[PDB]
């Protein structure tokens, strides 16, 4: 938790929430570019993901 | 005697005096940072492999130990190669930012503030605006080291350095950063203690004892 | 907040066990409710509204004097470390929420009947670890230790910063004007008895200033004419029970601020205190302050009972001490009147009567305590009246000294 800000806010990419979305979305990007995935699932489609 | 599984030898022996806390002058801080090799001066590879310039873990000192990396640095860690390079760069490029706001020649004989200097440098690495920290990068030994952080300003917003009237909530340092290729698996790697992590602690600095009760 | 209090239990006046009946434990600390911040729920706007006469507790202060004894027998934790139990009774849990009959299969080690045991809010590592919750037990042991360190009247504390009343302290008081001394200690007590409040908190200054003004009034000085920042207490005209006190913001000459920090420990000295709802609500209130602020310093040793010497953390003798004065309601009021008489407040022939009026009053709250004293012995294992020997009543204690400590406190 952080103290309420009395200025102007702009979606920041720091913070547990934000980081949690960034590392986890970084994990499933690894699940998609992994051995298993890479051999089965098509190629160009796997890029789209 | 023995406490649980640990056995304690009879003789009691402790240091008998304490060195008066000495605050680093502004010039020394400037040389420590702008030295040929930062290794030893600032950071120090705990187990640097001779064969190849590789280090599993690196224990760090003062103006660096304060710093706590942002997510992008943890994920995809660097090798002891670009690590020395990263710092040998940023340590220098930081001295710039800080020295252009305080020309050394005129004000070098002024003690930097242990605390702010830490957050001011750690925030610089994470690439966060360092404007605010500079305002009070110094402090007269008479005013408490943690007091100048409050007296100068009760700024409760800057993430990782919330200064209230009596306390300064900052994220503990990281006495250990782990360069890519580190694993707590091997019994050989130096005991990092989890500090290789960014947020494992939360150092709350307090001004007075009543200020501390209110904290606890 | 504040995490450190040192207490001292009552003295089993030349008696065996703690002078409190089982009938008492279920009369104050009973009903299972937390016997803590209850001390005050036994006082009224005055005395004529309480069962404080011929009865189980024949005194406007006979309650606290009992609940205080009862607290001594159940505070072993702060003495040693464990909970213990005194006569089939021991706190239900580690938080000492309340008292209750010893379990049945896992009973606490029977307490050790010992008198005047010191206390350290440290000897009980759980206390501070919960602070917030059992906060009350602090302010209470404090109320205790301020009556225990004494034998004839509680020993509170007085102050007066060299500065003017803390604005939000002249605003907080101006909303307690008509209110009687009783309901003032009320808020005072009720306040510093729940949720650790920082000594910095507004209320502490206000309720600490309300204990400095009350004193100035009790010694003429801060009268209807010479007010503090605008306040002073007006006592009921003796002839219809002068044992009153109401805060009254006026607008007469403001008693100029003292030339320095004026600190001193003052305690009522004659038995009279035991029945004057104002000599208790006032003293009790001045203690509300100390409770949430540790203890100014060490209370002077000199004038004090025999069981209160060098009482670690409490009593003193050296430098960290503050001369402790003790006044007597009558020798007091007399001067309190003379003061009024000098400030033209009253006629020159009205003070030689005001005393008659009040002096006869004190002679009434005297043939009553003596009666209750020679009614509730003490060898009867109880102490609702607290022994005093028909003597202290006239005892012209410090008095003259505190009458001067009042002037320097409100120059």
């Amino acid at each position: 938790n952080q103290p309420l800000p009395r200025l102007t806010v702009a979606p920041t990419y720091d913070s547990a929430m934000s980081n949690w979305i960034s590392t986890t979305i970084a994990f499933f990007i690894r699940v998609v570019n992994s051995v298993n995935m890479t051999a089965t699932v098509n190629d160009l489609t796997r890029r789209t993901m | 005697a023995a406490v649980f599984g640990i056995q304690l030898v009879p003789k009691l022996n402790t240091s008998t005096t304490r060195r008066t806390f000495l605050p680093l002058r502004f010039d020394l801080l400037l040389d420590r940072l702008q030295s040929t090799n930062l290794h030893g001066v600032l950071y120090r590879a705990l187990d640097f492999n001779p064969v190849d310039r590789s280090a599993t873990v690196i224990q760090t000192y003062p103006p660096l130990n304060a710093w706590s990396p942002h997510h992008a640095f943890i994920e995809n860690p660097l090798d002891y190669r670009d690590w020395t390079e990263f710092i040998h760069d940023r340590a220098l490029a930081f001295v710039g930012v800080l020295t252009q706001r305080y020309p050394l020649t005129q004000n070098a004989q002024r003690y930097t503030n242990p605390l702010v200097l830490g957050a001011a440098f750690g925030d610089f690495l994470n690439a966060r605006s360092i404007d605010i920290f500079l305002d009070r990068l110094f402090y007269d030994p008479t005013q408490d080291s943690p007091i100048t952080a409050i007296t100068k300003f009760p700024y409760q917003w800057t993430i990782d350095s919330n200064v209230t009237t009596d306390s300064v909530r900052t994220s503990a340092g990281c006495k250990y950063i782990t360069l890519y290729g580190y694993d707590p698996s091997r019994p050989s790697t130096p005991a990092t203690y989890g500090k290789h992590r960014p947020t494992y602690a939360t150092v709350f600095y307090y001004s007075t004892l009543p200020a501390r009760s209110r904290l606890l | 907040a504040q995490r450190q209090f040192f207490g001292l239990t009552y003295n089993f006046y030349g008696q065996p066990a703690p002078l409190f009946d089982l009938n008492d434990l279920q009369e104050l600390a009973g009903c299972y409710a937390r016997p803590w911040t209850s001390r005050f729920s036994h006082l009224a706007i005055s005395t004529g509204s309480l069962p404080v006469w011929s009865a189980r507790y024949p005194s406007v202060a006979s309650r606290n004097i009992v609940v205080n004894t009862l607290l001594g027998a159940h505070l072993n934790p702060f003495a040693g470390g464990q909970i213990t139990s005194h006569q089939g009774i021991t706190w239900r849990d580690p938080v000492l929420s309340s008292l209750a009959p010893v379990p049945a299969i896992q009973p606490p080690p029977v307490w050790a009947v010992a008198e005047n045991v010191l206390l350290d809010s440290n000897n009980y590592p759980t206390y501070v670890l919960n602070l917030s919750s059992m906060w009350p037990i602090n302010q209470d042991v404090h109320i205790m230790t301020m009556w225990a360190l004494s034998d004839q009247g509680p020993i509170y504390h007085l102050e007066v910063p060299v500065d003017p009343m803390p604005a939000a302290t002249t605003a907080a008081l101006m909303a307690y004007t008509g209110v009687p001394i009783a309901h003032l200690a009320q808020t005072a007590y009720r306040f510093a008895g729940q949720l650790p409040q920082s000594p910095d908190s507004t209320m502490v200054s206000t309720i600490r200033w309300l204990s400095a003004i009350w004193f100035g009034s009790l010694t003429g000085r801060l009268n209807r004419s010479r007010t503090c920042n605008g306040f002073y207490f007006e006592f009921a005209k003796p002839a219809l029970n002068p044992d009153q006190a109401v805060l009254k913001w006026n607008d007469g000459a403001r008693a100029a601020p003292p030339a320095a920090a004026q600190s001193s420990y003052i305690r009522c000295i004659s038995p009279h205190w035991q029945h004057q709802i104002v000599e208790v609500a006032g003293a009790l209130m001045s203690q509300s302050v100390t409770a949430v602020t540790g203890l100014p310093a060490l209370i002077d040793e000199a004038t004090l009972p025999a069981w209160s010497q060098g009482v670690a953390n409490l009593t003193g003798n050296g430098q960290g001490v503050v001369p402790c004065l003790d006044y007597n309601p009558v020798p007091m009021a007399a001067a309190r009147h003379l003061q009024w008489r000098q400030d033209g407040l009253i006629t020159a022939a009205q003070e030689a009567q005001l005393n008659n009026d009040y002096t006869a009053y004190a002679l009434t709250i005297e043939r009553h305590l003596t009666a209750m004293l020679v009614a509730n012995p003490i060898a009867a294992g109880r102490m609702p009246i607290q022994p005093f020997n028909a003597a202290d009543f006239g005892q012209a204690g410090q008095t003259a000294a505190a009458v001067a400590l009042a002037q320097a406190m409100f120059v």
